[PDB]
């Protein structure tokens, strides 16, 4: 080591960022940073609703009997997905929303069973959070076409041992979706709020932004995006109110002059970077310590 | 008033960075018959001319 | 002079590798042998001082 | 041409599940999320490029 | 590993306390908690406990329907709400940690204690 | 669930062979905790699963057991283990404890 | 058309919308987002088999078919052929919150209506999250002699065009909120009628390039 | 030599160097290449080498009439090699020459 | 065929590596073969 | 040269199955097929600029 400089001043920061020792003079686009505790929003159309809990259980107990070993893998294991009726075939989904639970049933101390996500595009847990389907049917064997979840049993400290999998079948599609939990009082139609950084779940799509009312009296529709794909607004389907969407942390661009920052072009009205003084240039905000009275 | 007449020239080895010397990489590379030659021809015609 | 050395040398970019000491190497390879070994060649100056 | 093509890249999935980097990750795992957003971050470099 | 109690003290008859208990040292999500109490010179009595994501929560019939356990997972702590106190309620509680850690998307079983926490008093 | 500890009370010499007993009124199979609790302090875990012998405490302890009846043992009573003890099952989540076994030096 | 006789107009040979119409209340239809201002390439039912007035012309429409019966005296060029969409103009703040739209199918009757008292949704399951008192909608299923009503979502407060395609899809204000699979007929037999209803066109699947502005 | 030197995998040429670093027991580059490695029990420092680096031909008139190397030897057959500042020349030529 | 080329000497190599009958003046690279006879080298923290 | 290199580019598989379109659809259904594809469209448009 010949020397070093601590990534603690807005200064230090960009010169980190900009993996450099010193930065020529000009203009460098930064970001703030994001809130860390985000409120959820979520927006949803009513539709025909009935329920289905797909349960797996997991238990598993050692060989009783003269050899009690701890560390050794277990040999019996049951393993049940509820209303899996073996012959039938796979369990498939037919109600509009379905929740996923697992009931890590051993009662061995410092043993405990997961579950992972093999070669499916989504896992067992993360299916609850809005996640659309065509079709979705699990099974305690494989089926043909589908994706193969591991079962792993896991003892602190030791190696763990696969006990089993779970096989799963789905296709793409709008019919379907998964969701947390029912829970008598909350209502997941319409509960948003606003001027707030929030992670949002609105008709499908899946963001973090700030939500506001605006104006527009736009007849069509009830979503819009922009060119990339990103939500730019929606409108609440009982008032018709639209609200706009915004991203919670747009870029500013820093002025750096003699290894120094001199001054900061912001969007809003903001002492932003420790200036003390703002004005109002056309098209932004400019902050900087600076007195305004020079020529050159 | 300043003008460049000059750029430090490079040349690249396209074999070698791409495969690092493995053998078996230089086989699967030749299937990609025009993929090194148009690379080398064109960082070698401009620093000769 | 000014305009070469006491405006930024350019030690941390385009130096012409020295290939005499990199495959006898009496030390660890530096930046400049180290690019060779990936095939990068770095040609001597066209404009000789 | 430029601005419209750099802007409709980024509906691409470049291999990966989904082109919302949230989308993928409220449906997997941490460790398995991002093996899906490294495919978009080569993707849009590229682009970029 | 740390567990520290606080919230004790003396209320009347029918009254309410909001007991707490700070963690630290170990991941607070993965694993499941219950508060034990422990009557002036008797045995050791659990009294609630609730798993790590803390959708299923269980109370003995002592203190059913009267009390009711929370979890803050953001900032590490846990709490016992306690509401419609009686006599025979005054007790050490103290605030324990199991000793199977568990996926934060599961539910499952506890029992083995391996830390606890000082213990506050509460008398009624 | 009840569970019953024998003998309630008891002494010995130091360097002794203390025995205590845990019965569950039903089949706990091999679901039991062994906890120990100096006057004025909080438990400790010294034995899980009824035989698991934990990561802190001197070998000095013992367990064994199952089904119904079940058996804590102090191979050599150091005066350091003076404290009650208790058996607490768990194979069902309104778990309960003993009543407690105090022991003594002479 | 409201009288305004701008929105009523005579289908071109081939069934070719004028070059000069205002489009108003002919929304594109969708079934996810909807473009602001661009110019953009889609599938839209706006090839006209024929096309007649309601708002002031008389002959009331009653029940209309996708095979051609129960037009109207459509105006300028008009064609037979199966439709695959009917498109209903509603004149200006119409709301759907009384009267019924009738439809048949191959297997019986069904109706659409909407409403906030239990006594005319009957039983009904409604989600544990609604507003009380807040207008919801649901449907009629008759097989002869049993009854399935059902509940199927809420519409906005006022509509002005109501699109059904003969799969069931159905389109209010340009975007798509139900599917009640085949249907033969319908009947918008809603209230204030004759004066709720503005135009009425058979129509079908058409390649187009639109030029949308305001979402408009 | 084929090499696994610290769970490391390669192809190279290992020989002793005279340096003197003390931080560490692997050295790698920018492209995650190992360049050399100590010996905690003996103190020195082994350098590492690709077994085949790139060399330039010179071809004029459809023959290869000279080759840059990066040693000093008669490679490809030359009978004649002279130094150069930065590399080495080999090739029959007499050098009784002025364009 | 018309005709054939074999890869053996120095400037067939060349010739065969640029895919072409014709080369035109200039400099180019090249790498030696690798040696298939490589022997095995393994160092390891001692444990 | 950049003709031949044009050319050559269509023989590359991209990491699908195959390089012919036809040969993908007649081996793969609708749905996985279209994801292979997608991988030759991606790789002959960067061939492209
Ligand atoms: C909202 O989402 C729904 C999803 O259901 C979309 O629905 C699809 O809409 C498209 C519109 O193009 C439909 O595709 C069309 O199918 C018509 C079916 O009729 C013929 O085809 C079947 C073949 O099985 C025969 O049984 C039947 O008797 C008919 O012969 C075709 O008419 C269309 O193309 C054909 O006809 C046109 C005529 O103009 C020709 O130009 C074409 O070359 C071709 O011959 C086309 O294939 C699709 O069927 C709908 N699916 C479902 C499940 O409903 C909505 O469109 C979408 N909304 C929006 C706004 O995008
Ligand atoms: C895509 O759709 C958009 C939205 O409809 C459309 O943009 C519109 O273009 C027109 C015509 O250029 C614009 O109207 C002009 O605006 C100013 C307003 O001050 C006037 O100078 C112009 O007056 C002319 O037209 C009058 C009749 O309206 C004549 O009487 C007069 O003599 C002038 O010739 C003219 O009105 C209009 O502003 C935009 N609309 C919007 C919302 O921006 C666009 O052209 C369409 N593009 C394609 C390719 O289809
Ligand atoms: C493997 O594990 C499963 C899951 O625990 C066991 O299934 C469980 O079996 C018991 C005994 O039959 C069930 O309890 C009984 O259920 C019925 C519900 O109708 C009720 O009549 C009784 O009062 C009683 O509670 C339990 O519900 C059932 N659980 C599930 C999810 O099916 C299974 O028996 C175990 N098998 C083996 C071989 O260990
Ligand atoms: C959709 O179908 C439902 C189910 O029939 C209709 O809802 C209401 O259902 C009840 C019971 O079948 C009908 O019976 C009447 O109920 C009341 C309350 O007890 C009573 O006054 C009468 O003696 C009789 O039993 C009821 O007629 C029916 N509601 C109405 C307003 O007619 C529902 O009406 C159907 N939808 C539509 C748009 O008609
Ligand atoms: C909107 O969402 C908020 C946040 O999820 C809901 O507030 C929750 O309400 C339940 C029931 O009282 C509480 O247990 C949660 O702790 C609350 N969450 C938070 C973050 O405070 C609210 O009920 C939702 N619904 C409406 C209609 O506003
Ligand atoms: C930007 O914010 C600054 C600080 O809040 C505003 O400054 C004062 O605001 C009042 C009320 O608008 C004005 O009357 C004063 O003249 C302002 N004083 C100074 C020293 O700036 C400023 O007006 C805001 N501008 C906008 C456009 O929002
Ligand atoms: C711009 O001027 C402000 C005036 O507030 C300076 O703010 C002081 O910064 C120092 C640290 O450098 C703090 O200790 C003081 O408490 C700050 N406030 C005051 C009132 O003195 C700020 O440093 C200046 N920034 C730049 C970039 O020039
Ligand atoms: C259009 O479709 C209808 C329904 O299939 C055809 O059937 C007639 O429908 C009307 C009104 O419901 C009835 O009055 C007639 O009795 C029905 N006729 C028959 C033969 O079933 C109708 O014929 C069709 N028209 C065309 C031109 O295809
Ligand atoms: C069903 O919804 C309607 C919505 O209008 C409610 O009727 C209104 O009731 C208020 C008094 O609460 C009156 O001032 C309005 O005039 C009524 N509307 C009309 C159009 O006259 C009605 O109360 C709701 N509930 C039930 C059970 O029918
Ligand atoms: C369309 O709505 C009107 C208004 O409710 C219906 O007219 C009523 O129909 C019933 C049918 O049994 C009669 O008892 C009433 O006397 C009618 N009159 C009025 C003023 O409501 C009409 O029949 C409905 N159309 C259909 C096809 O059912
Ligand atoms: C390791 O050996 C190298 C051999 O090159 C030494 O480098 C030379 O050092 C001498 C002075 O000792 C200089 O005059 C030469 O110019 C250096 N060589 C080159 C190629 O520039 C190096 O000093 C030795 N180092 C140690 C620590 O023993
Ligand atoms: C290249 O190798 C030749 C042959 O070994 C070297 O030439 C000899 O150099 C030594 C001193 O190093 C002289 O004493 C001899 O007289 C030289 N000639 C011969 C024919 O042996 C030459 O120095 C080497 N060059 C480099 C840069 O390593
Ligand atoms: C460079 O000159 C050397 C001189 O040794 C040539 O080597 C001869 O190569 C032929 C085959 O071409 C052998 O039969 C002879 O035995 C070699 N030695 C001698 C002393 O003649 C070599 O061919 C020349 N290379 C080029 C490309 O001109
Ligand atoms: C590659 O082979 C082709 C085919 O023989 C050669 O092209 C012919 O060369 C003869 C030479 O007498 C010409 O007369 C012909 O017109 C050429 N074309 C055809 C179609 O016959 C070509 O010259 C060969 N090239 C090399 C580099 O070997
Ligand atoms: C389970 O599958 C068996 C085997 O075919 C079948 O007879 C039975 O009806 C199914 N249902 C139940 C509830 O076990
Ligand atoms: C909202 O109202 C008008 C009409 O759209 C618009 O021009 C104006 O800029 C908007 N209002 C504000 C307060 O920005
Ligand atoms: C909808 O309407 C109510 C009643 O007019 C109004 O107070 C509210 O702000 C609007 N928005 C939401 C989200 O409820
Ligand atoms: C502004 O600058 C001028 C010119 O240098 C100077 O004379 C004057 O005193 C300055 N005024 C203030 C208020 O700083
Ligand atoms: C449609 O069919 C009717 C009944 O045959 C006929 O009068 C009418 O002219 C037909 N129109 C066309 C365009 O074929
Ligand atoms: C390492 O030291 C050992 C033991 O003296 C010796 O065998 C070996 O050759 C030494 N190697 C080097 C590079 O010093
Ligand atoms: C070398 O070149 C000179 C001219 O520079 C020429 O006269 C002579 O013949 C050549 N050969 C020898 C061996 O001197």
């Amino acid at each position: 080591i010949a020397n070093i400089i601590y990534c603690n001043s807005v200064i230090n920061r960009l010169r980190c960022d900009q993996l450099s020792f010193d930065v020529p003079d000009g203009f460098y686009s930064t970001s703030p940073i994001q809130p860390v505790e985000l409120p959820v929003s979520i927006v949803s159309l009513p539709v025909y609703h009935k329920h289905t809990f797909i349960v797996l259980y997991v238990n598993f107990e050692h060989r009783r009997g003269p050899g009690k070993c701890y560390n050794c893998r277990p040999a019996v294991i049951n393993i049940t997905l509820a209303n899996f009726n073996e012959t039938k075939g796979p369990l498939c989904v037919d109600t509009s929303h379905f929740t996923t639970q697992f009931v890590d049933n051993v009662k061995l101390a410092r043993w405990s069973a997961s579950i992972n996500t093999g070669n499916c595009p989504f896992s067992f847990g993360k299916v609850n959070n809005f996640v659309k389907f065509g079709s979705v049917c699990f099974s305690l064997k494989d089926i043909p076409g589908g994706c193969a979840m591991p079962i792993m049993a896991n003892l602190v400290n030791s190696k763990s041992h696969n006990i089993g999998s779970l096989y799963v079948s789905w296709s793409d599609g709008d019919v379907i979706t998964g969701v947390p939990k029912p829970v008598e009082g909350v209502s997941s139609f319409m509960n948003v709020t606003l001027n707030k950084c929030t992670k949002y779940n609105i008709y499908d799509v899946s963001g973090v932004g700030v939500i506001r009312i605006s104006n527009d009296t736009f007849l069509n529709g009830i979503t819009y995006t922009s060119t990339s794909g990103n939500l730019l607004g929606f409108k609440d389907v009982t008032n018709g109110t639209i609200y706009s969407i915004t991203p919670c942390n747009p870029p500013d661009q820093l002025v750096v002059y003699q290894q120094a920052v001199v001054g900061a072009m912001l969007s809003e009205n903001f002492t932003s970077y420790g200036f003390s003084n703002v004005v109002e240039m056309p098209k932004f905000f400019y902050a900087s310590n600076g007195t305004y009275n020079c020529t050159d | 008033e300043y003008l460049q007449i000059t750029s430090t020239p490079i040349v690249v080895d396209c074999s070698t960075y791409v495969c690092n010397g493995n053998v078996r990489c230089v086989e699967l590379l030749k299937q990609y018959t025009s993929a090194c030659k148009t690379i080398e021809d064109a960082l070698r015609n401009s620093a000769m001319l | 002079d000014i305009l070469f050395s006491k405006l930024v040398t350019s030690g941390l970019g385009t130096v012409d590798a020295d290939y005499k000491k990199c495959t006898k190497g009496l030390s660890i390879a530096d930046l400049a042998c180290a690019q060779y070994y990936n095939g990068i060649m770095v040609l001597p100056g066209v404009a000789d001082a | 041409n430029s601005l419209n093509h750099l802007t409709s890249q980024l509906r691409q999935n470049f291999q990966a599940i989904s082109s919302s980097i949230q989308a993928i990750y409220d449906r997997l795992d941490p460790p398995q999320a991002d093996q899906q957003v490294d495919r978009l971050i080569t993707g849009r470099l590229a682009a970029l490029n | 590993v740390q567990l520290v109690e606080s919230g004790g003290g003396l209320v009347q008859p029918g009254g309410s306390l909001r007991l707490s208990c700070a963690a630290s040292g170990f991941t607070f999500s993965s694993y499941a908690m219950s508060w034990v109490r422990q009557a002036p010179g008797k045995g050791l009595e659990w009294v609630s406990a609730i798993i790590g994501s803390g959708s299923n929560t269980y109370y003995a019939d002592s203190v059913k329907g009267r009390f009711t356990i929370s979890r803050d997972n953001a900032k590490n702590t846990l709490y016992l709400q306690m509401n419609s106190l009686r006599a025979e309620d005054t007790a050490v509680y103290y605030c324990a940690k199991d000793t199977t850690p568990r996926p934060l998307y599961s539910s499952g079983w506890y029992g083995s204690f391996d830390y606890w926490g000082q213990g506050t008093p509460v008398s009624v | 669930i009840q569970m019953t500890q024998s003998p309630s009370s008891l002494s010995a010499s130091v360097g002794d062979r203390v025995t205590i007993t845990c019965q569950a009124s039903q089949d706990i199979t091999t679901y039991l905790n062994w906890y120990q609790q100096k006057p004025g302090k909080a438990p400790k875990l010294l034995i899980y699963d009824a035989s698991n012998l934990e990561t802190g405490v001197p070998s000095r302890f013992s367990g064994s057991g199952s089904g119904t009846d079940f058996t804590l043992t102090i191979s050599s009573l150091q005066p350091e283990d003076i404290a009650t003890y208790y058996c607490q099952q768990y194979d069902n989540l309104f778990l309960t404890f003993g009543g407690g076994t105090k022991v003594e030096i002479k | 058309c409201v009288g305004h006789s701008e929105n009523v107009f005579a289908v071109e040979s081939g069934g070719y919308i004028p070059s000069n119409f205002a489009f108003n209340n002919w929304f594109l239809l969708t079934n996810t987002s909807s473009v602001v201002d661009g110019v953009v390439r889609s599938f839209q039912p706006l090839l006209l088999n024929c096309l007649w007035s309601v708002s002031g012309s008389q002959f009331t429409t009653g029940f209309v078919y996708f095979n051609g019966t129960g037009r109207g005296a459509c105006k300028g060029f008009y064609s037979n052929a199966s439709s695959d969409v009917i498109r209903y103009n509603i004149n200006f703040e119409e709301n759907l919150r009384r009267g019924t739209i009738l439809f048949k199918t191959s297997y019986g009757a069904v109706v659409f209506y909407c409403t906030n008292n239990t006594l005319v949704s009957g039983d009904a399951h409604i989600p544990s999250g609604t507003v009380l008192g807040n207008f919801y909608c649901f449907v009629n299923t008759t097989i002869g002699n049993e009854t399935t009503s059902a509940f199927v979502g809420a519409l906005p407060k006022t509509v002005r065009e109501f699109v059904i395609s003969r799969t069931g899809h159905f389109y209010i204000n340009g975007y798509r909120y139900f599917s009640l699979g085949d249907v033969e007929a319908v009947n918008f037999n809603v209230t204030n009628a004759a004066t709720t209803v503005c135009t009425v066109a058979l129509a079908s699947y058409a390649d187009v390039l639109v030029n949308v502005s305001q979402t408009a």
